[PDB]
């Protein structure tokens, strides 16, 4: 069971899962993201960058980039570790699209609560935001959506074609079943998600535990 | 299950005396004026009798199976009383008295709820000023002695201003099915209530003030309310709507504004900024069915109600469209030539009151006219009693519910003809702007009526 | 200059008639009942005599000069009627008589107004249902037959719904200097209507009913409601403030669509308060008529209850109106009779038990105290309580503080409370039947104190 | 006078200035512009080129022309003298047989933008109020959002800055990720002086300050586009 990331995170004491194993568990939830690869040494980084393809990305994995080759990532991996680690993390590159920002929160009254916006100055500076209650029925989620005052940005303007919308529905709706079901999950932010014409990926996820 | 709260066979009063300035006396005044046509048991420790009544010193003594304990007596003596009721049988304890959790003293109000649930008792409050049921002429409050009878439930988490509402009421004939005061919510609260009314078939509208809900309570109040959104409008007064104002009304902590309302749309709860704005919607949902359609008409002898009517409908995304030509030539039978037809229906100033029967009439028979919203301007050819009484006699003959408010906007004589439609319960107000917030509200109702149907689509 | 035309000296109305349903009738009656002191001249082919005044022909006629001709006859008529009238030397003509613009006669409306001119005649609409001066006593308009008597002017465009309000001003006890309705506005228009009542000592208050103002006029009109309002608050009704309601608002004038956004920077600009809805121009025009502006943000509320003084609180926040906590001197005062449990954060709770008594020395208070600049007085009926008994404790409070300090009062109840806002408002003090409407009245004060203070800057050296 | 950029226009029959035209004019007024010049031969395209600083931009300036990038006679990121000779030649020759009966004025030199935050300055005349002046934020924000504010001319400091503030956009102005606060001032300057512009110039019909690039400290208008009537 993907439960089994909760439990452990939860018997080493941690209060957060590590990227990966958020990224793991937002998956088994089918919310699609951006492919990554846990290396332990050099032999399974170099292994696993060649595995998925080029360029990745590598940052540190620890409680505590635009590669091309195995000849370019060898010096990134120890300047890396230069620059008490679990591990690197090997990620996938993702094309340029929308941001979008997936939230999970609990409210004392009314529990587990979904939150939406765009990415950027939208949320983090005019803090243009939408909430509903979960669990998320399709009419929730799309009504959020087009609530936003950031809206139209998702409907095609200069240089962007429209995205896909569903795709975010369904993601807010999955988004809200993880909260409704994991009571240990205390928080949950889906940032940057990105969203194409087909399609959305997380590119960055974080769990909070409680 | 309230249904012995609502409609109990028995009613004691604890705290009343020969006193009538006691809360206790006054309740039990309100109680008999009213008309109980049930038992009532005065309770005090001296008196042989009050008000007529045999009175006890406990309610133990009381040779009959008690439903419900009105207790006005101090904080320190509640505890003693609750014992009394348990040991009595008694289903429900409403506590009058104030004192608790609202001064600090949190202990003291969750020892009474713990020690009224030993007992198998239900707690309405503390902190309240009681309840009315009107389909049971139960008055057992210390507010007002009477109100207009109706199907609209008010529902007050405040107590003066609820007590002061309560009285409002007649003055803008409003009728009541119901009055509750829930004041500290230690035990029974909006979800239990929303969910007896829900079942109540004298019930038809929802009035709600509302502070705030308790921690946990959220979901359960969002699946209720949703349920009794499909078929009865609900109105909520929210109070701290504002950030700042949510800090003081919290003097446990502050609530999310933003997800209070998203709570509230997901419910298909319609939240008013005023009281006035409650009323005037609660007036038009009680008195109307919801519109079938979005094909609505105003009517107008001039275009300057008209035109303030359009920009309030449009500050409700509400948008008119052209008349149907049926109704187009009906009117033409009798209006000039220099009359708009682009709706709103400018019938001009120089129309007299007839013309206000014959174009209601003519617009509610019209089966592609969805609603109504009637707009008058005294002027001197026209009596405004006179243009009142065509638009009731048009409502009859049109022999349809179809929704239907009216603005009226000039002198003592409007004021009197306004008060006259309210009467008839045809929802009048003295100005087109509140005539077509009203009618928005309707409007509202079948929207959020709609979302909630969706959200629970299979 | 309109001195001679809100206090001529004789008035002509020509379309008189024994009939008492003609229009011109029915002005010639206002006109008598509401006790015009000048000469009043009925013009009339036949009659030689109409409501006991002798009766002429024509205005050329009069042995008299006529500062004012009122003229109801038909439009075709009018024109002949202008050039008697201008034979006879009168300065403004008073055009009830509709047909013109309005119906697509522009051709007739603009000729009106150029044979006007070559007399030096001013005009006034056409379409137009009169106007009322109440300091000269004159009621020349087929409306109401009276007013409560005030500092308020009333200029309408609307005809139907101006002679409507005209009436509810009584019901709503708001007192009158003025109405004027302008219909077609082909000349005289709003610009000299304000600049007339910025020299009137009778009128404090100007509240417009604004459908639109003609291309070219807009500059003039900013420049001179700017320097009104630096003394006299301006509220604006403005008709189609919508997208959709102005396109509408375009065909009854038959003209185009103004732009919204604006006509709001103008009225910014202008330090004019714009009102969505009659109600609120009424409440506003109620508080700014019978208070000064306050001289400071200190606002105390004062309530009998946390749920009234909760939506006050909340109305005035909408209205970017912030309570800050009392001077302590005033919780010191309140002290001395209020229980424990009270709250002095602002709102200040004297409780549901509050007593008549309270709400006297609670207001008397505040008012007395230097560091309190406005007050809003709630209260919840309560059978604690009488409303009348409250209503005369502020009165009391009022008068004895001996000073004029804004105040509101919010009252919420059954028929006692009707009767007790009702006695206020007769007393000229702002009452009101609910806590949010006494408090968005308070902050219409607080925004025309802002609005001047945005002119002031704006003129800055 | 800079009015005779106005009469020249009219007397040619033009119902709009050139780029550069409308620069001097808006420069003229204490409106700050990107800094340009007009290169009658290659010599001074490169005497100028110098002058401005590299990278410069080099664009054909003729009446006739209205898409210079499409026509080619657009050469971007000039960095050397031998570049500058290069595209000066390049642009005769591409804009010479792509619109052959062209009437060259000259090729314009214009200096490099920094990036920043980008603000739109409009001038329109309504038919109520005469001349006024809009602002708003680039980008989608006016585009898309239509996010603007509007005073009727002339403005004064209370009327600028509180457009200013009163957009929804305004945070934008006052720093943000990876943004430091603009020069408030100067956008408050740019405003009354665009007044000042449509008061006093009745032949102005329309102008369009866009983009407009504010910086922490001052701004630099991009581009500029007058209307005459
Ligand atoms: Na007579
Ligand atoms: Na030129």
């Amino acid at each position: 069971s993907s439960r089994d990331l909760l439990l452990k995170a939860k018997e080493n004491g941690r209060k957060s899962l590590l990227e990966h194993e958020a990224k793991y568990f937002i998956s088994s939830y089918g919310i699609p993201v951006t492919n990554i690869r846990l290396a332990k040494s050099e032999e399974e980084a170099v292994n696993f960058s060649r595995e998925i393809g080029f360029p990745v990305v590598l940052k540190i994995v620890s409680p505590q980039v635009n590669l091309r080759s195995e000849e370019e990532v060898r010096k990134a991996y120890r300047e890396i570790i230069e620059n008490e680690i679990e591990g690197i993390l090997v990620q996938e590159f993702a094309p340029p699209g929308v941001e979008l920002i997936i939230g999970l929160l609990r409210d004392p009254q009314f529990g587990p609560t979904v939150m939406f916006g765009l990415g950027g100055v939208f949320v983090e500076l005019f803090r243009d935001v939408s909430f509903r209650v979960a669990p998320l029925s399709e009419q929730d989620a799309e009504s959020m959506i087009k609530e936003v005052k950031a809206y139209k940005l998702l409907t095609g303007f200069r240089g962007m074609e429209p995205v896909d919308i569903e795709a975010i529905k369904d993601a807010l709706i999955r988004a809200g079943r993880i909260g409704v079901e994991n009571e240990e999950i205390a928080e949950m932010d889906l940032n940057p998600v990105i969203a194409y014409p087909k399609g959305i990926k997380v590119v960055d996820a974080r769990i909070i535990l409680r | 299950d309230l249904e012995r709260l609502f409609n109990p066979s028995a009613i004691a009063v604890v705290g009343a005396s020969k006193d009538p300035s006691k809360i206790g006396s006054q309740i039990l005044r309100n109680l008999l004026s009213y008309g109980f046509k049930g038992k009532v048991y005065p309770i005090n420790p001296t008196a042989d009798e009050l008000m007529g009544l045999k009175c006890y010193p406990k309610v133990s003594d009381v040779p009959d199976k008690v439903d419900v304990a009105v207790i006005s007596v101090p904080s320190d003596k509640v505890l003693g009383v609750i014992d009394d009721c348990g040991k009595a049988g008694v289903k429900f304890a409403v506590v009058i008295t104030s004192g608790f959790k609202e001064v600090g003293n949190e202990e003291l109000e969750e020892e009474l709820v713990r020690r009224a649930h030993s007992y198998g008792m239900r707690v309405l409050g503390p902190n309240i000023f009681g309840y009315l049921y009107a389909p049971a002429r139960l008055n057992a409050t210390f507010g007002p002695k009477d109100v207009l009878s109706g199907n609209v439930a008010f529902i007050s988490q405040s107590g003066a201003l609820g007590i002061a509402l309560m009285g409002y009421t007649v003055v803008e004939n409003i009728g009541i099915s119901s009055i509750v005061s829930v004041g500290n919510k230690a035990d029974l609260d909006d979800v239990d209530l929303l969910d007896f009314f829900d079942k109540d078939p004298n019930t038809g509208v929802i009035m709600i003030y509302l502070e705030g809900i308790a921690p946990g309570r959220g979901r359960m109040f969002i699946d209720v309310a949703s349920r009794v959104s499909l078929r009865k409008p609900i109105i909520v007064i929210k109070a701290g709507r504002t950030e700042v104002g949510a800090r003081a009304a919290a003097s446990s902590i502050a609530g999310s504004v933003a997800i209070y309302e998203s709570a509230f749309k997901q419910s298909g709860i319609l939240m008013a900024k005023s009281v006035e704005d409650a009323f005037d919607w609660t007036k038009a949902l009680s008195w109307n069915p919801i519109p079938e359609g979005e094909r609505l008409i105003v009517l107008t002898n001039g275009g300057g109600a008209g035109v303030q009517s359009t920009d309030t409908f449009a500050d409700n995304g509400i948008y008119l469209s052209k008349p149907p030509e049926s109704l187009i030539q009906e009117i033409k039978k009798f209006v000039p030539p220099f009359a708009s037809f682009a709706n709103p229906i400018d019938i001009t100033g120089m129309a007299p009151d007839d013309w206000y029967y014959m174009g209601t009439l003519a617009a509610l028979k019209n089966p592609d006219v969805d609603a109504l919203t009637v707009l008058y301007c005294q002027t001197a050819v026209t009596t405004p009693i006179g243009v009142a009484k065509g638009i009731v006699d048009a409502i009859k003959e049109a022999g349809n519910s179809k929704p239907v408010t009216v603005g009226m906007v000039g002198g003592p004589e409007v004021a009197e003809a306004v008060s006259f439609l309210n009467k008839q319960r045809i929802a009048a107000y003295p100005t087109p702007e509140r005539a077509s917030s009203a009618m928005s509200a309707l409007y509202a109702y079948a929207r959020a009526r709609s979302y909630v149907m969706k959200s629970l689509a299979v």
